RNA sequence: UUCAUCUAGACAGCCGGACGGUGGCCAUGGAAGUCGGAAUCCGCUAAGGAGUGUGUAACAACUCACCGGCCGAAUGAACUA
């Protein structure tokens, strides 16, 4: 059945009888088939593989007025709207998850009979007890239960028990106290059952109501006596909390007792074949054939079978109101950190109290795109305010506060859309705590946006993910006229994905990031094909070396001009790490007075002033961790030097002799110039050529050595699981900087130091040792030498070398001081 | 030979001066718990353990020290020893019939009577909770530790335990093999 | 969901074994020599790889 | 204090939070040694000790978990001495 | 052909002890008997190695030497051809 745009609009006004719900299920434990058997059941319309991407699918429920009579919320009326969310399966699309919780209050979990709760399940349970978001359980495919296995009653009862056992414990665990009862139990009818792949479900209390009548019992009781030592005595017809009796003979539990046993009943007379029993407990269930439903037979006759005795929505959209959150209750203790600033802020209190004509505060959790010629949609959720078409909203970007304009743009709403799924419907308004959407922000929001009207509301949250863009390649065009497509291209795709992320390399190269390759393909496929839509190309991204010496040149460095004139004496000594590092955190700054600068380079780094007040240059790029100490006393003109001296410095710390790379942390010490008196022998012709070779040869007598990266991963994985992470440092040079967590928390979060030519396939290989357990935190940390010398291409260091030359079209051996001398 | 020759020497000087001993049995032992009941009287009562070392014994008695083993050397089997003291029976009898508490189970081990356990959280966190799963035992979340929803009788009388059930067993305090080194004979002047 | 004494029978008849490695023939655990006359019956054997 | 070889166990009920030390084999050596040996070898890999030290040892397995159940001052000779690479007492240990 | 166990009570087997210092010296992201080099001590008995392997993130835990219940005469390690 179907609603028009204003009876939507009318119906989202009782924020009471809104409910935003998405989806808790892990991989293949059937959300999708079953989210959509309510669909085709009642799902609402407009008025009149894998799971790549999804959005929030409506549906109506017109409850009954006395099951709302036990509802505790602020929940006027009958008429609700269920605003459903579709969260993706597998794990790496954790960055749609985050943002689908963002975007509502409650969730519906979705577990697998047998399969329990995989690592995914409880990926995505920790995940909504970080969000505050309160869940219910559903334990579906109870149909490859008692068929794939063929499983007993109180076997299978058992098997739930555990089910819903296992879950509590996490949630337990990261759960709030904020919000006191939150593991869904099946003895408070918070935890359904069924098949979305049969078309049915149902909760026990659907069964209390309905037995209510042939026992005088009330439902609080009748699902009370159906879950643990609840049993009966069908010897008397007297319930007793005890499995045997007085003969000491077993009883059935009253749930395995009553309400299981038509199931394996019917299972077996329908299946089998055994039409003696198939319309005889027909009528003893009260079920009803008509038509061509009356003839079936097989598996396709228990099918229709439970679309007449536990129908889909049934209980499922049932418990979604009963006692998952709406805006009302749910913003009631979650505003909070849905507002990322003043708690007690006029506007995170107009959210709070949930106030549909309030301050607007909208937030685009995601800008859904579509085949709308590479635009998108700005779909999020309307915390408070209503969306006019053509309202002035104050689009606060993340990087902005409120007292500044970074990235801040107050314009209105071209056309506004009403969210179906894959259904774009153009609406009118819409009230706080809904989530609907907006075309127009697109061109100027990027990725994620709060949006505003009031200039003292702070930014909202942005996530916290925990997901993180680990993986990276580099993206290089398969015909270098079409790179305008890609640059293009490539912006659209971070807009599309919550977590995928574009950038640029130290090596030139376009560096792409995503969570797992499973992921990052899905992204190259969109992106190649479609973003841009010109065949691309993916290469392990190059990694970035600062070439280095360790200790002071074995002699004094001597480079003379090609005419011959002028000589240059030094040697180059590597600086601290701690005091190259002051170089670039911007504390010894290349623009500072040489006394200011040198009285803390001197006295807090320890150096000698006097050539600490004559550093003469920083490089490359003039804020290099690579410097020039003066100690040259007798040289004349060293005026007309300095100039062209920094000229050659500033090509060489920008281009190295091992192979033309930078360096770091080397602190050249100038000794002496052979000087002349006219600068025509001492021009840049002269002097570039000199400095250049000098610093070389001067380079491969200092003691080569080879800079890499060294990352800095915190892998959040359950302390049982640990074992395996440790060993793929083990593998790849993995010094564990600490190991730091939380005393009620298992999730053991480690620190790590990882070398960047050693986190290549890290992820796979990381997640394969541990299951997808572990989730890495992967944030390059800082610079560390290697331990093998640049001329030996059998030594870590070496080999890069050899193999970074080749690359370049270079010169294949690694040309040292002899080279780069000017002897008689 | 070495130990068992130089060993009858030292057998012989205390047996040979005394005039009260104890016959007692084990197996069920532990070092930690058996060499520290030798701390309870390390000057009151001495232990000494022994074997074929007391069959030679046999040929002891034949020596005659004291004709009077025709009431002690009869008595030799079990991972039995010697109870050296020259103090009164009755006194040093309440206390070593009073030092014997504390096997708990060597999951697998011989298991003896009917396990009926009451159903109330033990105060202990979510660790173990995942053992309760494949186990069978109805559990729930009472101010975060693990509630027992049953007074079930999870082992039965004399079968071989598993390390699964043990384990869970081990946090509930459970140690059956409790006694141990007790008596058998007793035998004054 | 083999329960662990069961899957302790299970390797008693599989993992539970030893290898000749020569022939790889899967033999008691505790013996001494290959039971194949290709390796001569060797004495050079390696308990059969426990899986993890 | 102790550094390395520090056994700590935590005895608390509801709220009282209890500091119990079994003073092990390494905060021995540093019960006794001065700051030469209970400070700034961290860089440093402390293998130096011969000097005699006395019955302030008997008492000093008083504090060492008393699992051993016979003789305090006899034991010692052997934890401390081949187990303890700075001191070596009256060499007489080992 | 050696070598040195054994009715005084072996080998094997089955019953169960296999402790303490001690999460020993450090070394430790982490190392408790089981990543690594140095110490390889006696307190006490029947014994328990600063420990023979399995295992742990390290523990747990299993299991050996040693040592005890029973059984009662060989028959065990090493080499020769
Ligand atoms: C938040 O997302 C982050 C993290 O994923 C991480 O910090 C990542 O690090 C990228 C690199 C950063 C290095 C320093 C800043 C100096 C050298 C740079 C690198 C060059 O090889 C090493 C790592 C890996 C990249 C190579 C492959 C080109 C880097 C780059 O940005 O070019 O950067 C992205 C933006
Ligand atoms: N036996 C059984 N199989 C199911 C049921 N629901 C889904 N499936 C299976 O799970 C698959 C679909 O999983 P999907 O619904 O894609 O998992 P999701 O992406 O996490 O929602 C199908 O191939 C079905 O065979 C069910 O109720 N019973
Ligand atoms: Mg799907």
């Amino acid at each position: 059945v179907a609603f028009t745009v204003d009876q939507m609009r009318s119906l989202m006004d009782k924020v009471t009888n809104v409910r935003n719900m998405s989806v808790i299920a892990h991989v293949d434990h059937g959300k999708s088939t079953l989210t959509d058997s309510l669909v085709q059941r009642a799902g609402i319309i407009s008025a009149a593989g894998i799971t790549i991407k999804s959005t929030a699918i409506s549906l109506y429920s017109e409850m009954s007025d006395e099951d709302v009579k036990e509802i505790k919320q602020k929940t006027d009326g009958n008429s609700f709207l269920i605003n459903l969310i579709d969260s993706p399966g597998h794990v790496d699309f954790s960055s749609e998850v985050t943002a689908a919780l963002r975007v509502t209050d409650g969730a519906l979990v979705v577990v697998d009979t047998i399969e329990g709760v995989c690592v995914q399940t409880e990926t995505v349970l920790r995940q909504a007890l970080g969000e505050r978001i309160k869940p219910v359980v559903v334990i579906n495919k109870v149909d490859r239960a008692l068929l794939e296995l063929q499983v007993s009653k109180e076997d299978l009862y058992q098997t739930f028990a555990r089910t819903v056992e296992s879950v509590n414990v996490i949630v337990s665990t990261y759960a709030d106290e904020v919000l006191g009862d939150v593991q869904v139990y099946p003895a408070r009818g918070t935890v359904a059952f069924g098949s979305g792949l049969h078309g049915w479900a149902f909760t026990i209390r659907q069964f209390a109501t309905r037995y209510a009548k042939k026992f005088g019992v009330d439902k609080a009781k009748m699902m009370d006596r159906l879950w643990g030592d609840s049993f009966f005595n069908p010897k008397t017809k007297k319930w007793t909390n005890k499995d045997t009796d007085a003969e000491g003979k077993p009883l059935e539990r009253a749930f395995n007792m009553f309400i299981l046993d038509p199931i394996f009943r019917l299972f077996t007379a329908i299946m089998n074949f055994k039409k003696d029993e198939i319309p005889v407990l027909l009528e003893k269930l009260e079920i009803v054939l008509k038509g061509d439903e009356k003839d079936l037979e097989g598996k396709a006759l228990l099918k229709v079978v439970m679309r007449k005795f536990l129908p889909a929505a049934d209980a499922l959209l049932e418990m979604i109101v009963l006692h998952l959150p709406s805006p009302v209750t749910a913003q009631a203790y979650r505003a909070e950190q849905l507002y990322e600033g003043p708690a007690d802020d006029a506007n995170c209190i107009a959210i709070k109290n949930c106030d549909p004509k309030a301050d607007l505060m909208l937030y685009v959790s995601k800008m859904v795109p579509t085949s709308d010629k590479g635009r998108f949609y700005a779909f999020g959720r309307v915390f408070a305010g209503t969306v006019k078409s053509g309202q002035k909203v104050r689009i606060q970007g993340p990087n902005y506060v409120p007292g500044k304009k970074d990235d801040l743009f107050i314009k209105a709403i071209q056309r506004v859309v009403l969210m179906m799924g894959r259904f774009v419907e153009p609406i009118d308004d819409c009230p706080a705590g809904n989530i609907i959407g907006l075309v127009g922000i697109d061109q100027f929001l990027l990725k994620t946006g709060t949006l505003t009207t009031s200039e003292t509301a702070h930014n909202m949250k942005v996530m916290k993910f925990s997901v993180s863009p680990v993986v990276q390649v580099a993206v290089e065009v398969k015909n270098a006229n079409d790179l305008p497509k890609l640059v293009e291209g490539l912006k659209r795709l971070s807009k599309s994905d919550p977590c995928v992320l574009t950038y640029m390399s130290e090596s030139g190269e376009h560096i792409v990031a995503g969570t797992g390759e499973l992921h990052l393909e899905i992204c190259l496929q969109d992106l190649e094909h479609d973003h841009a839509g010109v065949p691309l190309k993916i290469s392990p991204p190059v990694v970035a070396y600062r070439e280095t010496v360790e200790s002071e040149s074995s002699q004094t460095a001597l480079s003379k001009s090609p005419n011959k004139h002028n000589r240059i004496y030094l040697k180059a000594e590597p600086i601290d790490e701690e005091v190259s590092l002051a170089i670039e955190n911007g504390i010894i700054n290349p623009r500072d007075d040489f006394k200011a600068r040198a009285r803390i380079m001197a006295d807090d780094y320890g150096w000698d002033v006097t050539d600490a007040r004559k550093i003469w240059c920083f490089g490359p790029d003039g804020n290099g961790p690579n410097l020039v100490i003066d100690q040259t006393k007798a040289v004349q003109y060293l005026h007309e030097i300095k100039d062209s001296v920094v000229a050659a410095f500033q090509w060489a710390t920008k281009e190295g002799p091992i192979f033309g790379e930078e360096m770091r942390s080397v602190r050249v010490n100038i000794l002496d110039v052979t000087l002349h008196a006219d600068a025509i022998h001492r021009g840049g012709g002269q002097i570039i050529p000199t400095m250049r070779r000098a610093t070389y040869a001067g380079f491969l007598l200092a003691d080569p050595k080879i800079q890499e990266p060294v990352f800095l991963v915190e892998i959040q994985c359950p302390e049982q699981a640990v074992g395996g992470i440790y060993s793929v440092l083990n593998k790849k040079r993995g010094q564990v900087v600490s190991e730091e967590q939380r005393p009620g928390t298992p999730l053991f979060t480690v620190k790590a130091y990882l070398p960047v030519n050693e986190s290549f396939g890290f992820t796979g290989e990381l997640r394969q040792a541990t299951g997808g357990q572990a989730f890495p935190q992967m944030v390059f940390d800082h610079w560390s030498t290697l331990g093998s010398d640049p001329l030996d291409p059998t030594s870590k260091a070496g080999e890069i070398v050899l193999a970074a030359r080749k690359r370049h079209g270079m010169k294949e051996e690694v040309p040292g001081w002899q080279e780069y001398y000017d002897k008689l | 030979r070495e130990k068992k020759a130089e060993y009858f020497a030292k057998l012989r000087e205390y047996l040979e001066e005394y005039k009260s001993l104890f016959v007692v049995g084990v197996d069920n032992v532990s070092s930690q718990q058996m060499h520290e009941v030798r701390k309870e009287l390390r000057g009151r009562a001495v232990v000494l353990m022994g074997k074929n070392t007391m069959v030679r014994r046999a040929i002891r008695g034949f020596l005659s020290d004291l004709p009077d083993f025709e009431k002690l050397l009869p008595f030799v089997k079990g991972n039995v020893g010697f109870v050296f003291t020259n103090e009164p029976l009755t006194e040093i009898k309440n206390v070593i019939v009073s030092n014997r508490v504390a096997a708990p189970a060597r999951a697998g081990a011989v298991a003896p009577e009917d396990i009926w356990v009451r159903a109330v959280n033990t105060g202990m966190e979510p660790g173990k909770t995942s053992f309760f799963q494949a186990l069978g035992v109805p559990t729930k979340i009472a101010r975060g530790t693990i509630e027992i929803v049953s007074d079930v009788k999870v082992v039965d009388a004399g079968n071989k335990v598993g390390q699964s059930e043990a384990s869970l067993l081990n946090l509930l305090n459970i140690s059956p093999f409790t006694f141990g080194l007790t008596v058998v004979q007793v035998y004054d002047n | 969901i083999i329960e662990p004494s069961l899957k302790a029978l299970a390797s008693k008849y599989n993992c539970d074994k030893s290898v000749c490695r020569k022939c790889y023939a899967r033999l008691p655990p505790r013996a001494t020599n290959c039971r194949k006359r290709k390796c001569g019956h060797t004495n050079q054997l390696r308990p059969k790889k426990k899986l993890k | 204090k102790g550094i390395k070889v520090t056994v700590q166990l935590k005895i608390q009920n509801r709220q009282a939070a209890a500091s119990v030390v079994p003073s092990a084999s390494s905060l021995v050596i540093t019960a006794l040694k001065e700051p030469p040996r209970d400070r700034k070898k961290d860089k440093n890999v402390k293998h130096s000790g011969n000097i005699q030290l006395d019955e302030i040892i008997e008492i000093a397995r008083q504090m060492r978990d008393k699992s051993f159940g016979r003789t305090l001052a006899s034991v010692t000779k052997e934890i401390l001495g081949t187990a303890q690479s700075v001191g070596c007492r009256v060499d007489f240990k080992n």
